[PDB]
């Protein structure tokens, strides 16, 4: 992984969602 | 991902930090996901930039972008009339100044004659060794291309010029010989003060205008403590 | 009930906003239920306006009337010694500037030397073109009501003056013709920034000693942000 | 449906209407779903208007949009190399003349007095009442805009002139009176004889350079029959 971080309160807009082209970001966690 | 994007990281919400809703539409492309300093209009109403109080506070658009990099403008934030949370009191972690558009320092080492600036990457025909500084606006705007005499500012009529543009499209770089162009970057400082501005822009140097609204400890953060402006 | 009265919308307790004990006591009629600017004595006591610090916050005696409309004198946060919580940083809703008695600006609209007055009911006797802090204000108190020099004070030029009393039972009016009355108003506005001064009032002027307190967002709501006076 | 694209309605492919690779990448914002002009270049391959061999037939390159108009990129039969189909003999249905650029016919109609032209609706300031030809494009290129000197072509007289384009984002239209202009838009025409030239553009139009390709029986229909240009 990159040494980049992000802080902070998680809103909306931080949300990871299916995309509208249908690629499901929440599986790829784990990759 | 490539990118960290500015987020309170402590906001109470019980402690002079208010609800108000927006007075006109926040620019999603130069507004979204930064940190604005915000005032209120003659209405009830959040402006980014002083408004008829002057600065009150620090926003936060927390928009979301999808995996191209596009803003959705259905989101309900964003609008006059959409509802929006200013603080006074907090941190704020990837903390970064906020400024619009474009500026350039410009060093003149030829001792006579003339020399040749790049715009948008063509160039300004001779500009000439000491000239004034509406002489050096003009032959910036003078350029073939869509930027006039309101996209500019210049001012630093010595040899150090310093050029200001409102668009973020624009660079301003060397073309001929005894000429220097720096663009005048901006990012975090540690232990440093930050100020609001009549614009709605915040950064490390009080002008004339300037509104202290915190200060960093680690350059990626920000302690807010807003000391209200007032007539 | 009839009128809405100011409170504290959001008040934390922790960050600034303190308990103290009252030095004096509050004048129900005068100072309950209004947003007070407060200070502290040469001892540990909240006063009213500035003490020897100067302002350094907000106060709002919350007093209930009866059935009637009459508040209860045996109330227990009120009195010399009983304690109260100021705030420096919160909201208060339905706000409205705080002043103390009554202000009435007088204009005679006739060139003759002869108008009148009526104090609390009664008539004043002939009012010519007069001096202000003299003729005007003699006419006013030479009248069998026991009111007298000092509860009046008499400010303005020939064609214009104001009257301002400390009491709040004194009413000026017009009576004869050639002369009009108008009791000053104050109001909260929208988008306002908001002072308090060493009488311990609350509105919208920064005098010679206006200590900024707050802002509207809108008209009803104080946001709190007490930027403590200082040596 | 909203549109018709071109499309060959009988093609054999047996009868000299032929296989080819495409020597240059197909610009699908202005070159796909037209009729295009081809020939060969000095390789095998096909190009977009006369390359050694002159015009040698026609060739549509058909390409899907998305539901919102947007083209692929990653195509099978777009770039330089891939293969693509060429006409000489056959029909092509929801024919329209393929043109790229645009095209203004501009008529003085004062008595004497300068005159003014806008671009994008930007003025040019004044155009002399007997202008040449150079002195009308000087002024129309002399507008604050990216558009330059090579943007731009022009021909007549003083009373009369066109201006054409290569670039299909310029519009040119008259700013007050003493001037008229109009686009000339190009559509297909019943019984018309079309022509290839060597930008790769059909039209109406035999002009020093046009190589005969079909007739149009009525309009949305051009009967193929190409007359290959020669030496």
């Amino acid at each position: 992984t990159a040494p980049v971080r992000q802080e902070g309160i998680m809103t909306q807009g931080d949300l990871v969602t299916v995309t509208s082209d249908g690629i499901d970001l929440n599986a790829l966690w784990n990759s | 991902a490539l990118k960290t994007k500015p987020r309170w990281d402590k906001y109470d919400g019980y402690v002079g930090n208010y609800r108000g809703v927006l007075g006109e539409d926040i620019d999603l492309d130069t507004e979204a996901n930064r940190v604005l300093a915000v005032g209120t209009n003659s209405n009830g109403a959040i402006v980014v930039g002083a408004g008829q109080t002057g600065i009150k506070g620090l926003m936060i658009v927390a928009v979301g972008a999808d995996i191209h990099g596009a803003m959705l403008d259905g989101g309900i934030n964003n609008h006059a009339g959409d509802p929006q949370d200013v603080g006074k009191h907090g941190e704020i972690t990837n903390f970064q100044p906020t400024v619009f558009g474009r500026t350039f320092g410009v060093a003149i080492s030829a001792t006579e004659g003339n020399v040749k600036l790049a715009v948008n990457g063509v160039d300004t025909g001779n500009i000439a060794y000491d000239t004034s500084a509406a002489n050096l606006k003009s032959g910036i705007v003078a350029v073939d291309d869509g930027f006039t005499a309101d996209d500019f500012t210049v001012t630093g009529t010595a040899p150090n010029f310093t050029i200001v543009t409102t668009r973020t499209d624009v660079t301003i770089t060397a073309s001929g010989e005894g000429v220097t162009v720096t663009e005048a970057t901006s990012v975090a400082a540690a232990g440093t003060n930050y100020y609001g501005h009549a614009d709605g822009t915040v950064n490390a140097v009080k002008g004339s205008d300037g509104v202290y609204v915190g200060h960093t400890q680690e350059a990626d953060r920000l302690i807010v403590n807003v000391k209200d402006e007032e007539d």
